[PDB]
């Protein structure tokens, strides 16, 4: 798309329809007549263009009224409110641009951030953007959480999110244009390698793929149209359903076999009854030629009766001869069919031992892409979020994706090694009281009028808890957080002196031996400038990996590696880290799914504000305290960077317009 | 609408498959038991056919009867009147056969003759007769 209308699907908006979001700040508009919308309309697209040409400059009101032309250019409070909109929920001006109006001298309102992950970044940023005063608690000694990025003398690799999946309306697109990221395209070509060490045929390759996106769209037609949601009062699950769907062609492969086998029984012995009546024609033609032969012998000159019984046994023998010749003309259509039937046979197995093993490491390569056991996702709403997949290639960060988080942080107040340990959110404000993670004797409290948690999803699952909210948070919210799943998956990077893979290939497969191991570092990735593997560990091997030193998981790597390349073309390698994310106390996880037994709902039940109750009691019903950010409260865009980036940007919007009015919904 | 082609996945299938925790194990049992019997009887048959078909070995050839050519007349010898009458005894109003006995006789001619010789031969006493058996 291109144009004004390109810059509205650039920033996730339909360019000819007002959002629902739009309708709530301009009510007027969205109920008026239709021609006013299409001004609206072009004034929020030819804007969202402005900015997103050229997101290194804040796009100041003036800028844009000057470039905008009549009949459009002629309402100025119609401009002055769209872009004011465009700048508060973070559609322009957002990231790292220059300033144009230097920042107001006095901020108004304090905001304590819990984290200084992404999401925590982009509001802090976003607020102080809109005057206000804010401070962000850190538990690491380091910015990004979980964009995290290894970096040794002159190796860098990501042990954190290192993908960016596609410019296509992503708002890491303009982030990228703000910040020197150097982003390469990712090739999708894959060659898998089986336990012995050598490539999978590309028949084989081809077969399995097919057979496995075939099952996928069969789990989805379990769920859609037959309704198979729920069993013995528990939600089925994506893996549920998968043996379900196997096991029903498994259960066809049987049932085609037996009816194939039953015709040729049911022929068989057509042929054996067809064989009976000649065995006894025969028969009954042998005593014939005998009778005949007697009466022939009888020499003339005979009378007549005797005449009349050579020719009359003649005749008949003639008749009982046709028959016999009629029969074992049937005998050769029968006989023919047994051969064709017996060579037709129907297929032996549904999948072969080898063929189940290709499939498992594509289901692990599902387990990666969702970070857990495809028996914990939800077969019904797994995949809610594909609908607004970005277009366009994925790619790496080649230098780190930490560059990222450390942009967003300048001109930040960022206090790291600060736990926050308990937060206190009341009628009139709050304290967040945190500890100092080195000694963490040295106690801290921190007042404000709002606290912006973007704990992660797993920091808030702890029981007991690492984080006390006083008052307790409501059971809406804390059920949304158990019925939530937040998942794992490691990756092992490995430092060489020597490039001994295809440089040319970016990804490579090792399959596995059991249904059981089948994400243990099932995958490895040629991302880097210099020579760096990073191999993952998905699935139920995710969590078990965890247990297991770093030698013993590097050792398994060369291993792999050996058999795939020659024993001797492997070195060892210089540097290697092995990730620990459902270990890390600050992370607890990778990142969130949709559980069996959740929907996308509960994503937004995780972004609902907390309203504290009135301090005297038949006071009038205070504003929301306490707000929520982080990967797991944008529905749309889950388990990802771009999308905690955005629900930063949500809050930010949402606690601006609590804290210091909405001059634009008039 | 439709699953992909090739998967199988009725109803009534997958309710079968769900019913307890080896509902789906039962069944893919009951099914390789259903087949191996099938195959055993395949067996027997094959076995069985293969005996039959030993019997007969060589077929008729030893019982064949070369063809006659003779060609068809008009006029009716007494012989050949005389094994008609006796033909009727034996195979009622089959004249195909009656045809194939006298040998040079057209099937009409056969006809024709149930009428002319008819009052002169007691036919319906013959045919009668041939009623009896």
């Amino acid at each position: 798309p291109s144009g004004v209308e390109g810059a509205a699907f650039q920033s996730r908006l339909p360019h000819d329809r007002m959002t629902s979001q739009e309708a709530a700040c301009f009510p007027d508009i969205i109920s008026g007549p239709q021609q006013t919308q299409k001004v609206f309309l072009f004034i929020r697209n030819r804007t969202l263009q402005l900015w997103l040409d050229n997101p290194k400059i804040q796009l100041t009101f003036e800028a844009t009224l000057q470039q905008l032309e009549a009949p459009y250019n002629s309402d100025t409070v119609l401009v002055h409110r769209v872009h004011s909109y465009l700048e508060r929920h973070g559609l322009i001006n957002f990231g790292i641009y220059k300033r144009i109006k230097p920042l107001p001298t006095k901020k108004t309102g304090k905001v304590i951030i819990i984290g200084s992950g992404v999401s925590g970044l982009a509001a802090a940023r976003q607020l102080q953007s809109f005057g206000m005063d804010v401070t962000l608690l850190e538990a690491r000694d380091r910015v990004g959480g979980r964009v995290a990025t290894f970096r040794k003398g002159n190796y860098v690799a990501d042990l954190g999110a290192m993908v960016v999946t596609g410019l296509g309306g992503n708002p890491m697109a303009v982030v990228s244009k703000q910040v020197n990221m150097e982003l390469a395209k990712i090739k999708q070509k894959c060659p898998l390698y089986e336990a012995n060490g050598q490539a999978v045929p590309k028949e084989k390759d081809e077969m399995v793929e097919q057979e496995f996106n075939r099952l996928l769209e069969a789990t989805s037609y379990l769920s859609h149209q037959l309704d198979f949601n729920v069993l013995n009062n528990k939600p089925v699950s994506l893996g549920q359903a998968l043996e379900v769907v196997i096991q029903l062609q498994e259960k066809h492969v049987k049932d085609e076999q037996i009816e194939h086998w039953k015709k040729i029984v049911k022929t068989q012995e057509e042929l054996k009854e067809l064989l009976n009546k000649m065995v006894n024609l025969k028969e009954k033609i042998k005593e014939l030629h005998q009778q005949y032969k007697e009466a022939s012998e009888v020499k003339p000159p005979r009378d007549i009766t005797a005449e009349f019984l050579v020719k009359s046994k003649h005749r008949d023998l003639t008749a009982l001869c046709k028959e016999y010749d009629e029969l074992a003309e049937t005998q050769g259509k029968l006989e023919e069919k047994l051969q064709e039937l017996e060579a037709n046979p129907p297929s032996d197995v549904y999948l072969s031992s080898r063929d189940r093993q290709i499939l498992d490491w594509h289901f692990a390569n599902l387990e990666f892409a969702n970070a857990t056991p495809l028996s914990t996702l939800s077969l019904k709403h797994w995949d809610q979020d594909d609908d607004f997949e970005f277009t366009g290639s994925h790619l790496t960060v080649r230098n780190g994706y930490s560059c990222v988080p450390v942009a967003l942080a300048e001109g930040l107040d960022i206090k790291l090694n600060t736990a926050v340990r308990q937060v206190r959110y009341t009628a009139s404000g709050c304290e967040v009281i945190a500890v100092n993670t080195r000694s963490t004797s040295q106690t801290f409290i921190y007042k404000c009028d709002a606290v912006l948690c973007t704990l992660p999803l797993g920091v808030l699952k702890q029981q007991p808890p690492a984080v006390q909210f006083v008052p307790p948070l409501p059971e809406w919210k804390t059920s949304a957080v158990q019925r939530m799943g937040f998942g794992n998956l490691n990756k092992v990077v490995l430092c060489f002196d020597r490039v001994f893979w295809d440089p040319s290939v970016n990804l490579f497969g090792h399959v596995g031996s059991t249904t059981a191991s089948r994400g243990e570092l099932f995958l490895f990735w040629n991302l880097y400038k210099a020579p760096i593997l990073l191999a993952l560990v998905a699935g139920e091997a995710a969590g078990i990996m965890e247990n297991i030193s770093d030698d013993v998981i590097v050792g398994r790597c060369l291993a792999i590696l050996k058999g795939i390349f020659g024993s001797s073309a492997v070195p060892q390698p210089k540097e290697t880290v092995v990730s620990r994310w459902r270990a890390d106390p600050w992370a607890r996880g990778s990142y969130s799914y949709v559980a069996a037994g959740s929907s996308g709902n509960d994503y937004d039940l995780m972004a609902q504000p907390i309203t504290p109750g009135p301090s005297i009691p038949g006071a009038p019903q205070p504003i929301p305290r306490l707000f929520f950010a982080g990967e797991h409260t944008i529905r749309n865009y889950p388990a990802t960077v771009h999308g905690a980036l955005l629900s930063g940007l949500r809050e930010a919007g949402r606690i601006a317009d609590q804290f210091l009015g909405a001059m634009y919904t008039l | 609408r439709k699953p992909p082609k090739g998967m199988f996945l009725s109803q009534e299938d997958v309710e079968a498959v769900s019913a307890n925790a080896t509902a789906a194990t039962t069944v893919l049992r009951q099914l390789d038991m259903e087949l191996v019997s099938v195959k055993r009887q395949i067996q027997n048959i094959k076995q069985t056919n293969s005996a039959l078909k030993e019997k007969l070995d060589g077929g008729i050839e030893p019982y064949r009867l070369p063809e006659v050519i003779q060609k068809c007349n008009a006029r009716w010898t007494t012989e050949e009147q005389l094994l008609a009458v006796q033909a009727i005894r034996k195979y009622g109003r089959d004249f195909q056969a009656i045809s194939d006995v006298i040998g040079n006789k057209s099937v009409v001619q056969v006809k024709n003759f149930f009428v002319n010789y008819r009052r002169r031969f007691n036919i319906d006493e013959v045919l009668q007769e041939w009623e009896a058996e």
